[PDB]
């Protein structure tokens, strides 16, 4: 009778989904549509919390699972005993792009692996049978709150930054507005969020579709070639392709971290963001410390730039000492960056999107224009280096950002 | 009637037990296969005691 | 032969335990000869010794042995004649326990409802502390389900 709705309920929608996931990265096929949809609709469900039994809306989730993974396991099976009886063709495309693979008595995950996707189906489905058959029956919290919203935030970033192409663009993008929205210090409405939220959703769920549904053999083989334009401009990397007896790119690099972490951070990102959303001295003391900050945030936030200036190498980094020195030069300091933070915002911000630009996936697309050999800021042919320079370019443009908030702030105090 | 199956099922494993034993004694030689198939079926000569 | 009996209600236990008692009469006769079998002096084989050509020796050897087959010169154990004695003794005795008997042995059920009875023969043994007899009663019918 003491049937946990909650820890039942956590145990399917976080460990049947992982190891979905795991007999999914196991090998690529029409499964991958089916069984990460069937993992992806779950999303936030409503929980279970002792209210109306099981819920309408999620029991039908769940019995549309039923049948769709019976059915898929049963096929599977037929098909299997079928080629048995019976035994590079469109037959061929078809076998792999059902689920089926060749089997041959030479491997320890590969001889298993001609039956263990469906075999895992059919324990996942046992396993949903008995569940469904057993269920019927604050100020540092809101401190940690914006702190995990902020490092979400920097996730957002992390993840435009691991695969900078159209595929992560757009997370850039709605990085960089929302970050504008915030930094205006207007409170943004909690509307705004939900459909920010439901936005970042939707594309992170067609990212994993299109980079899986890619990851299977026959698209790459067929449709367009690996690394080809459509892979260099909105990004997409093939991880697997060692296949039964009848592996991306080159190994140049041996660590070639962001591009074997793409997977597993974005996944990472997908379940931070729907777990969010289904989610003495005296005052004298910090008030002066306080006071210290912000008559001194636009010097930190000057000699971060200047960090910037000494990281990074460009004319317009040039540009940015001169102003840097300008800002630095006069009686003002306070009051310049008061009125120019619009300014250098407008320009670090154009600076961040050509950098990206310049180390989107696409290579010798653009060739070498008249602003490389003049200007020269390194193509970022290894990505490893490329996402360890980004991730310090936000991480230090941070502070340059809020340097705006805070001149916003003071500004409508008067 | 929970427990005449409880009954039942112990009943059907000694049964099963009783025909293993053949199945084990004189019948292993069908266990001596090569791999895969055989492996799967010397795992299952494992888990079926 | 023990599963027929268990999942069947005592009638049918009534019914066929003349049959059951003919049967196992018959085969202990059945496998003493079984046992004994052939002189070799006679230096006739025997039929299961070319069953399983296909197999060893040793396979043939103890599919003979399972299913009680006489083999030249084997020993045959004692346990198997001494248990399946046992077996005759309890089956004799307990059919002439089934042509003595009236309707005590079988359950109190048959009439078909399964609520408490109105009236029973035995006082409520639960509370009363008649004897030490008494508390084995209790200890056995009342916590024999947990043992």
């Amino acid at each position: 009778m003491t049937v946990p709705p909650l820890l039942k309920s956590c145990v399917v929608k976080l460990l049947l989904p992982a190891a979905l996931l795991a007999a999914a990265i196991i090998r690529p096929s029409f499964l991958s549509i089916g069984y990460v949809l069937l993992a992806l609709v779950s999303a936030v469900l409503p929980p279970i919390r002792k209210s109306l039994a099981l819920p309408k809306l999620v029991g039908t989730f769940v019995i549309i699972t039923f049948l769709f993974c019976l059915a898929v396991a049963l096929g599977v099976g037929s098909y299997q005993i079928s080629e048995q009886v019976v035994h590079n063709r469109s037959d061929t495309t078809l076998f792999r792009s059902i689920g089926l693979v060749r089997f041959h008595p030479t491997g320890t995950f590969e001889s298993t692996r001609a039956f263990l996707p469906e075999i895992i189906a059919t324990s996942a489905a046992l396993l949903t049978i008995i569940i469904v058959m057993f269920l019927s029956h604050s100020a540092i919290g809101n401190s940690l709150r914006r702190l995990t919203n902020f490092v979400l935030f920097l996730f957002t970033a992390y993840v435009g930054i691991v695969k900078p192409s159209l595929s992560n663009s757009i997370y850039f993008l709605a990085f960089l507005f929302i970050s504008t929205w915030w930094s205006t210090y207007t409170p943004l409405r909690h509307g705004v969020y939900n459909q920010i939220k439901k936005f970042l959703i939707f594309y992170s769920a067609l990212h994993f579709l299109v980079l899986y549904t890619y990851q299977i053999p026959i698209v790459h083989h067929s449709w367009l070639p690996t690394g080809s334009f459509l892979p260099r401009l909105f990004g997409l990397t093939v991880l697997m392709d060692s296949s039964c007896p009848e592996d991306f790119n080159d190994d140049d690099l041996i660590m070639k971290w962001p591009l074997y972490a793409n997977p597993i951070v974005v996944l990472v990102f997908f379940y931070l963001t729907v777990a969010q959303y289904k989610f003495s001295a005296a005052s004298k003391g910090m008030i002066a410390v306080m006071t210290f900050v912000i008559f001194h945030s636009y010097s930190i936030a000057l000699t971060a730039m200047m960090t910037w200036a000494l990281l990074y190498h460009s004319i317009f980094g040039l540009i940015l000492l001169i102003l840097t020195c300008i800002l630095w030069i006069f009686r003002d300091t306070r009051k310049s960056s008061f009125a120019m933070a619009p300014i250098i915002l407008m320009y670090i911000e154009f600076l961040l999107i050509l950098q990206y630009f310049l180390s989107m996936d696409i290579h010798a697309e653009i060739g070498d224009p008249a602003w490389m050999n003049f200007v020269g800021i390194e193509w970022t042919t290894l990505p490893v280096h490329a996402v360890i320079i980004l991730c310090v370019q936000t991480l230090l443009t941070l502070p340059v950002f809020l340097l705006l908030r805070l001149a916003r702030r003071e500004k409508f105090y008067e | 009637k929970r427990w005449n199956a409880l009954l039942g099922y112990t009943l059907f494993t000694i049964t099963m037990k009783v025909c293993l034993q053949i199945f084990g004694c004189v019948f292993l030689s069908w266990f001596d296969q090569s791999g895969g198939w055989g492996k799967t079926l010397c795992i299952v000569r494992q888990l079926f005691s | 032969w023990l599963v027929l009996f268990a999942l069947n209600k005592r009638v049918f236990v009534r019914r066929i335990w003349v049959f059951y008692v003919i049967y196992m009469a018959i085969l202990y006769p059945l496998q003493f000869f079984s046992y004994v079998g052939l002189p070799p002096d006679s230096c006739i084989e025997y039929p299961w010794s070319y069953w399983i050509p296909s197999y060893s020796d040793d396979a043939r050897f103890n599919l003979s042995y399972l299913l009680n087959l006489s083999i030249y010169g084997v020993n045959w154990p004692s346990a198997y004649l001494i248990g399946d004695f046992f077996v005759l003794l309890l089956a004799s005795c307990q059919l002439a326990v089934f042509r003595r008997e009236g309707e005590d042995n079988d359950s109190i059920y048959n009439d078909g409802n399964f609520v408490i009875k109105p009236e029973n023969p035995q006082y409520d043994f639960i509370d009363t502390k008649k004897s030490y007899v008494d508390y084995f009663k209790s200890f056995v019918f009342h916590y024999g389900h947990w043992i």
